[PDB]
């Protein structure tokens, strides 16, 4: 529970304004004129957008701008650009020398089209089964939108356990990737004839299949 | 050049100490106030303690407030956190971050560091296995071929992978890890390069988990 309240997600089109909401009370939004915006990418340091309300760093484009009514802030950024996908953080002076924060909103940033996925399929290494493992690993990129579902055969049967698979991300030109996994004993590699995985996208599959020998 | 880097993060178990470290250049560091804030996985940031510049005006949130203690050396640089009587609920990715200039930037933060990740858990560290994901005549698509590495039950998060110690980004993506029903977690990375380079040039994944103090150079041969 944060101390502000943000929409935990917020959506627009290139070219499109977006607004995200901050809800305080009297003890921070609503008491001072001191609240300030952060921006997050993934795995990268926030970075200072707004402050005192509708203040702008230098360096800030002046599509971000900030507003406030009574105990509730709101950031606006016009003209989205794929760029201003990320985690947008209010926050506020609270008295007693206190700091406090939302909860963070997501802005995902919309209208690309479709892309159909691609699929790589590698067989366990040589050193992973002289450790008395075997991993088979399936990657899946280029896709959009970001949702998959991946089915694993050995021979033509379908696996009964030992996936493990990943949320869709990000790749660095904006598409989807995904990850999916499947462990199994060196005996069961070599016992069978082949393995598949088999993505499914937007009701189209693409199966890629590795054989021990 | 604003620069902040926090070092320290760690395992630690419930009830433990550890103890995190900032170094900052590019300003004048004796005469900011400092600050230490956290974001628990999957929450929002929260602001713990500031020092400022003399270290006699010290601030906690009531969250660490007894258990946690904040301090500096401006003969370093340096800030630190010195965290006691840890819990599950403390595990946080934890940030240096910099009051902006008293006056003009009242509350605010108007630089951040990475961050370092602290995990409080009674598991234990685990460094990880790295295997090759060697590209062959079936996992090329023609003039381009695909290789990578498979990162291997490590605990806690996180592990950082570059490839070709960073000459080579434009092919790469680093999947998000895997937890498995072990406790421990897996990761990949795959990079896609001329099929023409795979007879000259070498392929080597990093591959870092500072918790076990593990650095990996894999080269991926076809
Ligand atoms: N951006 C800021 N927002 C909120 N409080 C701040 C900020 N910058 C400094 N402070 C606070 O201002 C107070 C003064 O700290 P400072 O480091 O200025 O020591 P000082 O000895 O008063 O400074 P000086 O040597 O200039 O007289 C401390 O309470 C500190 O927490």
């Amino acid at each position: 529970q944060s101390a502000l309240t943000q929409p935990p997600s917020a959506s627009g089109s290139p070219g499109q304004s977006v607004t995200i909401s901050c809800t305080g009370t009297s003890s921070d939004v609503g008491g001072y004129n001191y609240v300030s915006w952060y921006q997050q990418h993934p795995g990268k340091a926030p970075k200072l957008m707004i402050y005192e309300v509708s203040k702008r760093p230098s360096g800030v484009p002046d599509r971000f701008s900030g507003s406030k009514s009574g105990n509730t802030a709101s950031l606006t950024v016009s003209g989205l650009q794929a760029e201003d996908e990320a985690d947008y953080f209010c926050s506020s002076y609270a008295g007693s020398n206190n700091v406090v924060f939302g909860g963070g909103t997501k802005l995902t940033v919309l209208g690309q089209p479709k892309a159909a996925p691609s699929v790589t399929l590698f067989p366990p290494s040589s050193e992973e089964l002289q450790a008395n493992k075997a991993t088979l690993v399936c990657l899946i990129s280029d896709f959009y939108p970001g949702a998959v579902t991946v089915a694993w055969k050995a021979d033509s049967s379908p696996v009964k356990a030992g996936v493990e698979t990943t949320t869709p991300s990000k790749q660095s030109n904006n598409k989807y990737a995904a990850s999916s996994y499947l462990s199994l004993t060196p005996e069961q590699w070599k016992s069978h004839r082949s393995y598949s995985c088999q993505v499914t996208h937007e009701g189209s599959t693409v199966e890629k299949t590795v054989a021990p020998t | 050049q604003v620069q902040l880097q926090e070092s320290g993060g760690d395992l630690v178990k419930p009830g433990g100490s550890l103890r995190l470290s900032c170094a900052a250049s590019g300003f004048t560091f004796n005469t900011y106030t400092m600050n230490w804030v956290r974001q628990a996985p999957g929450k929002g940031l929260e602001w713990l303690s500031s020092i400022s510049s003399r270290s006699n005006y010290i601030n906690y949130a009531d969250s660490v407030k007894g258990r946690f203690t904040i301090s500096r050396d401006n003969a370093k640089n340096s800030l630190y956190l010195q965290m006691n009587s840890l819990r599950a609920e403390d595990t946080a990715v934890y940030y240096c971050a910099r009051f902006g200039r008293k006056g003009d930037l009242n509350w605010v933060f108007d630089y951040w560091g990475q961050g370092t990740l602290v995990t409080v858990s009674s598991a234990s560290t685990k460094g990880p296995s790295v295997f090759p994901l060697a590209p062959s005549s079936k996992s090329t698509s023609g003039g381009t071929a695909a290789l990578g590495c498979l990162v291997k039950d490590y605990f806690p998060e996180p592990v950082t992978v570059s490839w070709n110690s960073g000459a080579l980004t434009s092919g790469v993506h680093t999947f998000p890890a895997v937890l498995q029903s072990s406790g421990l977690y897996s990761l990949s990375s795959v990079v896609t390069v001329p099929s023409s380079s795979l007879g000259t040039q070498t392929y080597i994944c990093n591959v870092n988990h500072k918790p076990s103090n593990t650095k990996v150079d894999k080269k991926v041969e076809p």
